[PDB]
């Protein structure tokens, strides 16, 4: 891959492990085991124990019913999107682009809205990451297919 | 009783003694149960102590029950000592002699348990793991068929005292041999590593009549617990009771030695099994023995249970009939104890099948054993001369206060009181009348 560099380093830990002693001391400290510890407790780093400690109770279910309905929604128009794509005639191109215009049309009524009340009632969790991910997916993958659908043409 | 219950009865300065042999503090360990290690082995890189919590958060809720034994059990080993934590909190920290000892046992460091093998050379006159297992085998057999009582076998005097003093036979007058009781029995019936950490304990309490240091000793056995096989040792480097005690060591197979001023001893099979075998007896669903034994030590110890049949030069066949064992449980030996004897020297073959014995043999065997203890006997005095429920009432809460009540039955206003306690019980009624 790199240089002769990969090399001198393969002789250089060769010669620094030819000659090697066991240790016993200086394979562990107080401090590193306590730091560990701390770690590996409850509440640490690798021990995190919120995990939606309380998603159940969370964003109350009259927010959940909304979400769900806004997730049906985008499941349904996302399901037309793909069943419409890949574009092979040109009547598919322009219901492409009503498709796009639609999500485009309900995601400013809705998220937007949405986006507003949760940021009021100051929820923790991301619920409108996924959705904005899919649309952002969503809105790459049309982009892509004009660009290629306008390389074919060039 | 096991190593735990007899280091449970210490006192710190002795616990904290033995913990100044790396030895000691191995064995200690690995007599932990399997959550206590986990905990020493996380607190052995700590130079802090830890809030009682968090320890207490390692384990589930569920599983607390074995959180809390391990911790008492841990307490009362003294491994760790509370801390008071700054803030009113408290802190487990293991002791730090212990922590030392155990982490030059597994890390390194220090010196060497033995002095050194290598200054004298090889031995002149060394053996091999055949002729010291041979050894081992012929000075146990010797030690049983002594407690046994056959002719054959000699013993040294102290010896048979110690036999005396633990209560296995009873000399019933001097210059005559004792008789071996029920407890010699149900020891004979042991398990050899069982029969070796009972004698080993027995040893430990009477030492004390010997003005021998207790944490030396106990530091030598588990010295030799941990020592190679097949390895000689220094003799150099021990006081000069503990020569003398190892000298009985010699008597007993543990460890063996060409003579008393040689400087070389070889730990034997049996001392290692100490800290902690194939099987010979096959056990058939018609209560019949196939025993692939020779010695008469093991011939004589199965014809106690059981009647012999056949005995070919290398096979023993024997029959299992109800008679043989009542009279066996009439010498004192109870049924769990041959089970548990069965179960030890069963042949690798019954070893493939989910049960080590058949489920019916075994029940059978209890079922034969629940037979002499069908009918319960008391002695003792009966009262059935009560004229009024409150005088009987009265009478009865005497003598259960007084604990002698054997049986009552207030329907019929009838008790049955021991004979000790039947004068008390008349007194109390006597003075109830004339102070009426």
């Amino acid at each position: 891959a790199t240089s002769q560099d990969i090399i001198n380093s393969f002789q250089s830990i060769r010669q620094e492990m030819e000659a090697y002693t066991p240790k016993l001391t200086q394979v562990l400290s107080s401090s590193a085991a306590s730091s560990t510890i701390t770690a590996l407790s409850p509440g640490g780093a690798l021990m995190q124990g919120g995990t939606q400690q309380a998603i159940n109770q969370m964003v109350p279910n009259d927010i959940q019913s909304e979400l769900k309905h806004l997730y049906v929604a985008v499941g349904e128009l996302l399901r037309h999107f793909w069943s419409c794509f890949p574009v092979n005639t040109p009547f598919l191109e322009e219901k492409v682009v009503k498709m796009k215009s639609n999500l485009e049309r309900f995601q400013v009524t809705k998220l937007c809205p949405f986006q507003e009340k949760i940021r009021r009632q100051y929820l923790s969790t991301n619920l409108v990451s996924h959705i904005e991910e899919m649309l952002q997916t969503a809105y790459n993958k049309l982009h892509t297919w004009q660009s290629r659908r306008l390389m074919k043409k060039t | 009783r096991n190593l735990q219950e007899f280091l449970g009865g210490l006192s710190p300065g002795v616990l904290d003694r033995l913990y100044g042999h790396p030895a000691t503090c191995l064995a200690v360990f690995r007599e932990l149960p399997s959550l206590a290690k986990n905990w020493v082995m996380r607190m052995l890189f700590l130079e802090q102590p830890l809030p009682q919590a968090a320890v207490a958060l390692w384990v589930k809720k569920e599983f607390s029950k074995a959180q809390e034994e391990s911790t008492g059990l841990l307490s009362g080993l003294r491994i760790w000592h509370t801390q008071l934590l700054p803030g009113g909190l408290q802190g487990l920290i293991l002791n730090p002699i212990f922590r030392q000892n155990l982490r030059i046992a597994l890390l390194g460091g220090g010196k060497a348990w033995s002095d050194d093998t290598s200054q004298l050379g090889p031995d002149k006159h060394a053996r091999d793991v055949p002729s010291l297992d041979k050894y081992a085998e012929e000075r146990w057999e010797v030690v049983l068929h002594f407690m046994v009582g056959s002719p054959s076998a000699a013993v040294s005097q102290d010896l048979a005292q110690l036999l005396s003093q633990a209560g296995l036979m009873k000399s019933t007058e001097p210059g005559e041999p004792p008789c071996i009781t029920s407890a010699g029995f149900q020891f004979l019936l042991l398990d050899t590593p069982a029969q070796l950490w009972y004698f080993m304990l027995q040893y430990l309490q009477t030492a004390q009549s010997r003005g021998m240091d207790l944490v030396e000793i106990l530091s030598f056995l588990f010295q030799l617990s941990f020592s190679t096989l097949g390895k000689d040792y220094s003799v150099e480097g021990m006081s000069d009771s503990l020569l003398n005690f190892l000298q009985h060591l010699r008597e007993f197979g543990l460890v063996f030695q060409r003579k008393r001023k040689s400087r070389r001893y070889y730990p034997t099979r049996l001392a290692i099994n100490l800290s902690s075998q194939p099987g010979f007896i096959v056990v058939e669903t018609n209560y019949r023995l196939y025993a692939y034994t020779e010695s008469e030590l093991q011939i004589a110890l199965i014809a106690l249970f059981s009647e012999m049949l056949y005995r070919f030069p290398n096979m023993v066949v024997a029959q299992v009939t109800r008679e043989s064992v009542q009279q066996a449980i009439a010498s004192g030996i109870t049924a769990q104890q041959i089970i548990h004897f069965l179960r030890t020297r069963a042949h690798p073959v019954m070893l493939k099948q989910t049960p080590v014995l058949p489920p019916t043999i075994t029940d059978q065997i209890r079922l034969w054993e629940l037979e002499r203890d069908r009918l319960r006997f008391t002695e003792g005095v009966l009262y059935n001369q009560f004229l009024s429920q409150v005088d009987f009432e009265l009478l009865l809460a005497h003598a259960r206060e007084l604990g002698v009540l054997v049986f009552e039955n207030s329907a019929k206003r009838l008790m049955v009181v021991t004979p000790a306690g039947h004068s008390d019980v008349k007194r109390f009624w006597k003075r109830q009348k004339h102070s009426s």
